[PDB]
RNA sequence: GUCUACGGCCAUACCACCCUGAACGCGCCCGAUCUCGUCUGAUCUCGGAAGCUAAGCAGGGUCGGGCCUGGUUAGUACUUGGAUGGGAGACCGCCUGGGAAUACCGGGUGCUGUAGGCUU
RNA sequence: ACAGUGCCAGGUGGGGAGUUUGACUGGGGCGGUACACCUGUCAAACGGUAACGCAGGUGUCCUAAGGCGAGCUCAGGGAGGACAGAAACCUCCCGUGGAGCAGAAGGGCAAAAGCUCGCUUGAUCUUGAUUUUCAGUACGAAUACAGACCGUGAAAGCGGGGCCUCACGAUCCUUCUGACCUUUUGGGUUUUAAGCAGGAGGUGUCAGAAAAGUUACCACAGGGAUAACUGGCUUGUGGCGGCCAAGCGUUCAUAGCGACGUCGCUUUUUGAUCCUUCGAUGUCGGCUCUUCCUAUCAUUGUGAAGCAGAAUUCACCAAGCGUUG
RNA sequence: ACAAAGCAUCGCGAAGGCCCGCGGCGGGUGUUGACGCGAUGUGAUUUCUGCCCAGUGCUCUGAAUGUCAAAGUGAAGAAAUUCAAUGAAGCGCGGGUAAACGGCGGGAGUAACUAUGACUCUCUUAAGGUAGCCAAAUGCCUCGUCAUCUAAUUAGUGACGCG
RNA sequence: GCGAAAGACUAAUCGAACCAUCUAGUAGCUGGUUCCCUCCGAAGUUUCCCUCAGGAUAGCUGGCGCUCUCGCACACGCAGUUUUAUCCGGUAAAGCGAAUGAUUAGAGGUCUUGGGGCCGAAACGAUCUCAACCUAUUCUCAAACUUUAAAUGGGUAAGAAGCCCGGCUCGCUGGCGUGAGCCGGGCGUGGAAUGGAGUGCCUAGUGGGCCACUUUUGGUAAGCAGAACUGGCGCUGCGGGAUG
RNA sequence: GUUUCCGUAGUGUAGUGGUUAUCACGUUCGCCUAACACGCGAAAGGUCCCCGGUUCGAAACCGGGCGGAAACACCA
């Protein structure tokens, strides 16, 4: 059996990544989070105090709380089935604002604004994303060469 | 471990922090007369032999070391009970412990 | 002594190497990874020839000693005390282990079975991958024939098998044996007694000034 | 009578059974939980919100009257 | 072109040495009356403005070490799936996809934020 | 006036009575504790994962070894400097941490979390919320807040023990503390007792029985979930056999041998294992009797010899028939 | 194996020893009296019966300043009560007892072959196994060593004894 | 009870008689458990237990429903998917001329210094030597090492509960503003493919498991002991593998 | 193989809590003696088994090893 404390294994996890430790960097704790941001949460060596537990280390939750320098949040937990959306405290040292929202609010600023135009013309744009298409066929042109003959180069033993 | 003979700390009934006298605390004498003894009197009493559990087996070396804190400040006196980690030594009012010395 | 090479003959288990976390093992059998005229120069032995394995394999220490000596006897021979290099390429650094040999005194009344069935250390061993050479000789290339026979009376005395192989190297160094006569006049390379320094358009200027001077 | 120890054998079958239920989300998801000097104050502020209900209903009339005009301009 | 004050990202900014700094500043620097601190006005605190770029700092320089990025190593090592594939076995080949790391070669060497100067 | 009987009290009492005599466990017993916890790993790059799998630690210690605030700089090395040497003391230079941070390791740490000083009690009083084991119950431990009283610092802030991950304990009972608290019963006053709210006294089998043996005189319910025979798988060990060849053999590797190594076979050794049998397969030898194997001791036929003869080893076809008192 | 004669301890002068019974001023030994009764141990005869009272027992006109209850007495209180002084037997302390249970050791040097060691040094304890006896029904190593008995003996007998 | 003692004997019974009753004593343990058809269909895992042949609670199962959806030319929602963005990761591999830990060789170094020497009274004098260090090198390694660093894999996000305006409220926050909360208007298919979704009650059986690909821990190895991932067998026949 | 116990002067043995090292014998030198004993005075002698760690400091406190010893290996 093995010991369950609360920081078993993180040996290899929370240590700060290399040639980093030192004075945390003073822009982390002067982003600012309000309710609804999404959020990915990454542990960190250097600060203890208000620490995530090492099964949230690389999860995103949106924040529900914001205190003087914490910041409550809410992640799912799966655990053996039943995913629980449960909601811990962790200080900002070991969090980030995540990206994974801003490609959208990016496409929909986009989208309104390509449908408040072109609403003047009537002509439908094609507004949804939609997947990578079949390549379209096209020419190729050789100028003045054929091409490079290849053949399977005969095998030596190297060593 | 060491602990001073007094400290200053809040005091329940002045709503302020005020002047205590520290001092480790000792059980009191059993009543005889507490409901659980009377029961456990007339129970353990007859022709029936010994009735409710008792320890053969002791586990642990040391009991957590309580201080009994007292109001200074005359009028209020109100004793207070503070637990503190156990230890298998304790004192009070003993020797600052002097950093920088020589150990002879 | 010890159960025979086939127990030890796979690897495997981790590598379980000579730390805090192991100790008292017995010390490896095999000590001098190279012998005949180590005080050679690189300009006097042209002949890198290789002793390589062909499979997955672990060899123990007792092997790679009488591998080495059964060499050194074809050789000082056909080419002299003076003519040859030898080099063992595996150090046995993986350290084999056995259960205490389930001792027991007359028929038995006892001996647990499997409770703590870690055992002991008993010796070292050889971890070999395909492709990765074993022993590496080098001589005049005058000499070839009797690198490779000496090469072969080694083979006798491992497991598997092992193909012996001719470098296109010089020596012992790693630069194609075809180029080392130009990469030295011109000095981009150095005689170091064995090997030899490889000095590139890098440094600072007065490095150069001590050669081409 | 020694006997297994352990095992996630067939688990994940099981409690992928009923199929794993990311948990169902409303709006207006529970306050319990925020710092009180939060809300002891939105609860002043929820409170009297109606106190100032005229400015509130005056002010609506005015901005529905201008683009109940400014729709008519359109117009 | 550049500095000073407060900075952000924290080596393309470091380190080692070499060369050059107009004017503003930064500094070295000159004192211990008061404030303050020491075994010592050495540091810190304070009152200064006689000197000098000697150094810090700035700016460059080095077939410089380091870091930052590319190339190669290499479609190599490894690997998701697949077969009534091979092999006594160790292991290995192919199909379907993903795809590294050194040594070895190149290139670069701080970007800027606000507020104030100086080059009027 | 005690013997003695009647009744209470202390002692003594396997003479007698009742009962108990843990669990895990490569069968059990004896050995350990994997029985509550904590590091690194195993663990297959989210988390989570097993064995009496490893390598280790805990039942502590701290009046500061805590809380702020300053102030510096550490290990190690070089060069110097009366006694002074590999080591005392002083001084300069280098010094990304190679020191230190009570302890195991692991993380984290530099005008710091390290060391040195001055001031101290945030190790205090009080509701809830959440994390950690998780049933998503406790206990422990922890994280953010809010309300008081403070400590500290010019101040921003920081601080409700110990830089982070372990250092701990229910019901019942007992004791202590708190409120001009409530009940103490037909009213009223005092004791006394019972409540309410917090601490302590402890369960180490650590979600918490008050507990020694033996049975070869033994009993019952069961168990092939659990041994002692056989049989299987395995083959370390045991036996038998090859390859390489350094050497022995006066000379000569291989007539006969053969080190250092290495590849196998075998189930006439012992082990491992626990698949079969516990509504029982009679569990050592010897006697008798049959049959089979060849890894040939003799005899038929042969090739080898360091075979002259004799004698003798080595090898081949060979199990026909022998192998005793 | 038991018994046994014999040897030996042990209690007891009768309101006694041992013992039965639920109870009586009840019964057994007892129609008894120490050459008797009860309680054990060894086991004829012969020859002997060695050390140890530290341990556990038993026991002793033995000190009970150790403790120690019921009552009893003393004191405070309004009373439940609370607190004092005191103190029986046994426990603690001190004698005796092994034909009570039982116990009875380990190291070095040293003699003129070698070896062995009379002899001499420490250490320990409650004494440290004496007279005898032994590979015995008691010895692991073990088919101990020598002899004898056999053609041949893990058997037998006899000696040897750090057992 | 009785025993010249073996636990002997006490009416075929003795380590404690026979008879009736208390008595249908208790059993986490063996054995059995009675008609058909139809539909659904498991577990051998979780934490706690004087728990390990048993329970408790988790799951997995069924039954009962309900709330709605709309194939009634006029659908939202979910998913053991995949794309598109976007974070997370310390394993395979690699490296050790990058730290830590091992380690071979030479060249280079009186580095330091030594311990032996040989030539020296002695001499960093000469020549060696071996030790330890270190300056460029080189051989080979690490599960409890790491500069690097995959593959598979884990999070979110891909809109109406969304954007965009206007305005009120505050005991919090502040030079003003923040922020949150409210009221009022203004605007629709936001990647592919699939499918009706949501929710509440009771609840049985189970809590000995076993095998195979790959990964992997003890062990020499096992039809051995122990994990991961999926798949099976148990719960299941059929064609094939002669048999299973 | 598992569980214990030790190692200190030439020898057998004391000893402490972490600041010190004993006793006895042996031995060396004197003195008595005609000469040895005996006796009296003085003397010198150990990394406290080898190790690494903790600590201001270890012979003594931990961890490993080496050597000498003791105690268990039962049911079939
Ligand atoms: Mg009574
Ligand atoms: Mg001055
Ligand atoms: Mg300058
Ligand atoms: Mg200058
Ligand atoms: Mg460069
Ligand atoms: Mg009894
Ligand atoms: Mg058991
Ligand atoms: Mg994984
Ligand atoms: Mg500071
Ligand atoms: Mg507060
Ligand atoms: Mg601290
Ligand atoms: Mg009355
Ligand atoms: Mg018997
Ligand atoms: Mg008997
Ligand atoms: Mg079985
Ligand atoms: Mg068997
Ligand atoms: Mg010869
Ligand atoms: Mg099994
Ligand atoms: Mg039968
Ligand atoms: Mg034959
Ligand atoms: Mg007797
Ligand atoms: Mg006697
Ligand atoms: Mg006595
Ligand atoms: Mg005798
Ligand atoms: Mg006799
Ligand atoms: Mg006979
Ligand atoms: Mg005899
Ligand atoms: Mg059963
Ligand atoms: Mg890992
Ligand atoms: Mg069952
Ligand atoms: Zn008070």
């Amino acid at each position: 059996t093995n010991t369950k404390g609360k920081r078993r294994g993180t040996r290899y996890m929370f240590s700060r990544p290399f040639r980093k430790h030192g004075v945390v960097p003073l822009a982390t704790y002067m982003r600012i989070y309000k309710k609804g941001d999404i959020v990915d949460i990454k542990g960190m060596g250097t600060v203890q105090k208000g620490m995530p537990h090492k099964c949230y280390h690389g999860k995103t939750g949106r924040v529900y709380n914001v205190t003087q320098h914490a910041v409550g949040i809410v992640v799912n937990k799966q655990v053996k089935g039943k995913i629980l959306a449960k909601r811990i405290n962790v200080r900002i040292e070991h969090i980030k604002h995540s990206k994974s929202r801003d490609s959208f609010l990016k496409r929909v600023k986009e989208n309104d604004q390509k449908k408040k135009e072109a609403k003047e013309k009537g002509t439908w744009v094609q507004l949804k994303r939609q997947p990578a298409p079949p390549r379209e066929a096209h020419f190729v042109r050789t100028n003045g060469k054929e091409p490079e003959l290849l053949e399977p180069i005969p095998y030596e033993f190297m060593a | 471990v060491n602990v001073p003979k007094t400290r200053r700390t809040f005091c329940k009934k002045c709503g302020k922090h005020q002047p205590h006298k520290v001092t480790q605390y000792k059980k009191g004498k059993d009543s005889l007369y507490a409901q659980g003894k009377r029961r456990y009197d007339r129970k353990q009493s007859g022709y029936g032999g010994q009735t409710k559990p008792i320890f053969r087996k002791k586990a642990k070396t040391t009991k957590k070391i309580v201080l009994r804190l007292e109001c200074v400040e005359p009028n209020c006196r109100s004793k207070r009970m503070l637990a503190i980690k156990r230890c298998k030594h304790f004192e009070l009012g003993g020797d600052k412990k002097r950093k920088g010395q020589v150990i002879q | 002594g010890r159960r025979p090479a086939r127990c030890y003959r796979y690897c495997k288990n981790k590598p379980y190497p000579k730390s805090r976390f192991c100790r008292g093992v017995p010390d490896a059998k095999i000590r001098i990874f190279d012998l005949g005229r180590k005080k050679a120069k690189v300009d006097e032995f042209p002949l890198g020839g290789h002793m390589v394995s062909d499979e997955y394999e672990q060899l123990s220490s007792e092997a790679l000693e009488a591998a080495r000596i059964c060499a050194n006897k074809y050789m000082v021979k056909s080419c002299g005390r003076d003519g040859f290099h030898m080099r063992v390429r595996l150090h046995p650094f993986h350290v084999i282990r056995i259960n205490k040999m389930l001792s027991c005194a007359g028929a038995d009344r006892l001996q647990t079975g499997m409770r703590g069935a870690f055992g002991k250390p008993q010796g070292t061993v050889a971890r070999v991958h395909i492709g990765q050479v074993i022993m590496s000789i080098r001589t005049k290339l005058q000499n070839e024939e009797h690198v490779i026979e000496a090469l072969r009376r080694a083979k006798f005395k491992f497991p598997g098998r092992q193909k012996i192989h001719i470098s296109k190297k010089w020596g012992f160094t790693k630069f194609n044996a075809d180029e080392f006569e130009n990469m030295v006049a011109k000095k981009c390379l150095i005689p170091d007694g064995c090997g030899v320094k490889y000095v590139p358009n890098h440094g600072p200027l007065d490095k150069w000034r001590v050669l081409h001077s | 009578a020694k006997s297994k120890n352990h095992t996630t054998h067939n688990q994940s079958r099981k409690w992928h059974r009923n199929g794993i239920k990311k948990p169902r989300s409303q709006r207006y998801e529970s306050l319990k939980g925020v710092d009180p000097k939060f809300l002891r104050n939105m609860r002043f502020a929820k409170k009297h919100n109606k106190k100032g209900l005229k400015k509130m209903q005056a002010n609506n009339a005015k901005a529905m009257s201008a683009r109940a005009e400014a729709i008519k301009a359109l117009v």
